[PDB]
RNA sequence: UUCAAAUGAGAACUUUGAAGACUGAAGUGGGGAAAGGUUCCACGUCAACAGCAGUUGGACGUGGGUUAGUCGAUCCUAAGA
RNA sequence: AUAUGGAUUCUUCACGGUAACGUAACUGAAUGUGGAGACGUCGGCGCGAGCCCUGGGAGGAGUUAUCUUUUCUUCUUAACAGCUUAUCACCCCGGAAUUGGUUUAUCCGGAGAUGGGGUCUUAUGGCUGGAAGAGGCCAGCACCUUUGCUGGCUCCGGUGCGCUUGUGACGGCCCGUGAAAAUCCACAGGAAGGAAUAGUUUUCAUGCCAGGUCGUACUGAUAACCGCAGCAGGUCUCCAAGGUGAACAGCCUCUAGUUGAUAGAAUAAUGUAGAUAAGGGAAGUCGGCAAAAUAGAUCCGUAACUUCGGGAUAAGGAUUGGCUCUAAGGGUCGCGAUCAACUUAGAACUGGUACGGACAAGGGGAAUCUGACUGUCUAAUUAAAACAUAGCAUUGCGAUGGUCAGAAAGUGAUGUUGACGCAAU
């Protein structure tokens, strides 16, 4: 996951099984003040759900990733 | 002597499952899935096909305009050109021989 | 028509292994033109200058046909495994020690 | 995916408020019989369908790269 | 079973959760008389008849 | 089936190279449906299991991995319920 | 969601073509009608695609005592878009016996053939855009390294009872004539709505926004499924190279994949599996059980009997290699030129008389009992003469009915049926 906020500009999350594609957008925008520009999700063989979030060419992945605190 | 395989889960050869062999531009064989081909509108009266009318599937017809799907003329794209001769005829003439039986 | 094959083969003679006057006589001996050797008729002429070899021919020949001849010869005198026949450009070879 | 043969048209479309970018493209391509000759190829990019202008006069080619517009992005081969 | 309903899928998930060996610091517990995982499960064995 | 090297406390069985063979395209090849459910992949490791062996493994321990407006489900109706 | 451009209108809702019909567009409510979705199987023929085979040329590799202008390998082009491309069908002119046209297959023409000129469906193919910038094949340079950099070429053809597959026009067959619905379009109809200082068209072009939810790894089997298991069993389907040959047969090979099944030494008896035998030839045995013999192709020849269709590959004979030649059988162009297929027949020569040289591959005849035939059954001891079958005959019934079902019912099967039917033997 760490390769993807480096190199695709793409934050992965968990996020919760009832949450669709709508509300995951929404939430992350809101929380990070960003924009998205696509979202994809599966659910994981453990039973979570992951979402791969990539952002616009306005906003770099990896200094948000360090600004959240993960690296 | 390269061999192709399905693209889609469904492994047997049904009606909507039928592929052709393509070479792509990376210089190797693939099976390609084709749809399942067109029939040509009949006309209403005598069964022919229709002169002049696009054959697509039944959604397809709802994207092209309307000139691909009519002819210009009296029931364009219902009947054919005889047919349609033969109604202007008979009706001309059995309203003739109304007239006729009425005096 | 008669297209121009020529070969470098300075970089095997300064060595001193290698010998252009017997390669382009061996040429002479063995193109075969519309059958056997010996029909050179004004239709293939093998010129030597002592840095280049130069085939000017008109009648059935390649590229293919010279590096084969070549191969014939190179180990007839034991050098296949110093001297390699390249292609630089086209229509344009080179011996490589 | 589509080609456009007309000189006028071509110009209108590197104006239609929606193009940002285009390229051009020089291959060098044989005649019928001899020698090669310098085609370019003005590619542009719209919103739903990529345009291509071909040419294979070089001289006129010169001359459409210097009426191109200036606020249209242009890239080189 | 590549084409497979959640209802399946998410009691493979729990399987999968399960299917560990028991902590070690259990052991140490006062009055603590588990040995090991006594219901442990293999693919190989026996069948989760799902 | 054979030779050599590497690894290891330990090699007829692990790895690499060389050689000899076979499946011979209705295959011992390349994909799927039903079914199984992590067996997929990496690292570590050999008490038990692989009816000889084992440094290897579909084993053991710990982790990683399944991304769709266009592929399916979802919609339609069949015998029927 | 909506603007712009284009088109249309002061003859309000477009024009062209004799016509088939054509186009960038070129109002259409209720209601009605039609089409698409939407269909069996077999046979030969036409065409397309991929593969196979092959020539020239530009690269790389292998062999080289000798021979081999040689052996192997790379030379590719997606969805989509524009123009164009067709058997069939149709339109106009014209009016046919001295009947013509015409398919491998004999059907068509005064209900208008042949012929001349046109229109149309776009399966399919060609060119171009996508697109060489990709991918593929090589050469020359740096270099522990994050590792690249610069160069060239990637071209033009041929062939077919070939293979796989798609498709078209036809033909054979039935007491068998071989789904439904959602969904989409067209037409008929004319309710309304619209122009002159202005409106309608989102079925013409361009531009804007969004498209949720669940599945997606891997095996698919002599180890991932089921058989107590890592069991020689069982379990649906797609892709399919070269040679030999009629062949998806057997045998050998390329691509790819395996090289796994406890081993070492020795070679007694008895076994299991595979084989050969002098002379005799079923004397063996309940019984020719087992084994042997026959075997492909070409030619010659072929009985009783018969429902005339068969019997029949009846029976019984001859031939088959290699090599060098001969003859016949075509296409395309202006009697010549030129190009390209394995089919058949025949003749010399040659040999340890061998030649379907391995592989592959019918024993046959004269009769009796019995069932007509193809078909079906005792999964795990019986495949038959048993069952079924077409044919034949008998029986019941005209619906307030016959046969049968149900605890009952405002309940059911035959019956989406009607005596050329249904039901029972
Ligand atoms: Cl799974
Ligand atoms: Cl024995
Ligand atoms: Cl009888
Ligand atoms: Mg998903
Ligand atoms: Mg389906
Ligand atoms: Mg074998
Ligand atoms: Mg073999
Ligand atoms: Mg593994
Ligand atoms: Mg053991
Ligand atoms: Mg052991
Ligand atoms: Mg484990
Ligand atoms: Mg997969
Ligand atoms: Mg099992
Ligand atoms: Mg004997
Ligand atoms: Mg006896
Ligand atoms: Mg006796
Ligand atoms: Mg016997
Ligand atoms: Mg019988
Ligand atoms: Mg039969
Ligand atoms: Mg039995
Ligand atoms: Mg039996
Ligand atoms: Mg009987
Ligand atoms: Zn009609």
């Amino acid at each position: 996951a760490m390769k993807k906020v480096e190199d695709g500009n793409i934050l992965v999350f968990q996020v919760s099984m009832k949450a669709n594609k709508y509300q995951i957008k929404k939430a992350v925008k809101e929380l990070y003040e960003v924009d998205v520009l696509k979202v994809n999700t599966l659910v994981r063989p453990n039973g979570t759900k992951k979402a791969y979030v990539r952002l616009t060419a306005d906003y770099d992945a990896l200094d948000i990733a360090n600004r959240i605190g993960y690296i | 002597a390269q061999r192709v395989t399905f693209r889609r889960r469904n492994p047997y050869n049904t009606r909507s499952n039928k592929i052709k062999v393509v070479k792509t531009p990376g210089g190797i064989l693939r099976a390609q899935h084709v749809k399942k081909l067109a029939t040509r509108p009949k006309c209403g009266d005598c069964g022919s096909a229709l002169q002049g009318i696009s054959t697509l599937r039944p959604r397809q017809y709802a994207t092209v305009s309307k000139t691909h799907k009519t002819v210009s003329r009296a029931y364009g794209g219902s009947r054919c050109a005889n047919c349609v001769k033969e109604r202007i005829i008979r009706a001309f003439l059995i309203e003739e021989q109304k007239i006729v039986k009425k005096v | 028509i008669a297209k121009t094959f020529t070969v470098d083969v300075s970089s095997p003679t300064e060595n001193g292994v290698f010998d252009p006057a017997s390669y382009a006589k061996y040429l002479i001996d063995h193109i075969k033109v519309e059958g056997a050797v010996g029909n050179l008729g004004n239709a293939v002429t093998v010129t030597e200058d002592g840095t280049v070899v130069t085939v000017v021919s008109t009648a059935k020949f390649s590229g293919k046909y010279l590096k084969y001849l070549t191969k014939k010869y190179l180990k007839k005198n034991q050098l296949r495994d110093w001297i390699r026949f390249v292609s630089t450009k086209t229509n344009e070879y080179r011996l490589a020690f | 995916a589509r080609e456009i043969t007309d000189i006028k048209q071509f110009l209108e479309l590197t104006r239609r408020a929606d193009v940002k970018t285009a390229t051009v493209k020089i291959n060098k391509k044989l005649n019928k019989a001899g020698k090669p000759f310098r085609q370019t190829k003005f590619k542009v990019r719209g919103s739903s369908s990529l345009y291509t202008l071909v040419i294979n006069d070089a001289g006129k080619a010169k001359k459409l790269i210097q009426s191109l517009p200036p606020t249209l992005k242009v890239n080189r081969l | 079973a590549a084409q497979k309903s959640f209802r399946i899928k998410q009691k493979m998930a729990k399987a999968k959760k399960q299917n560990r060996p028991l902590p070690q610091w259990i052991r140490l517990r006062t009055n603590n008389t588990i040995r090991y995982n006594a219901k442990r499960r293999n693919w190989r064995r026996t069948k989760m008849n799902i």
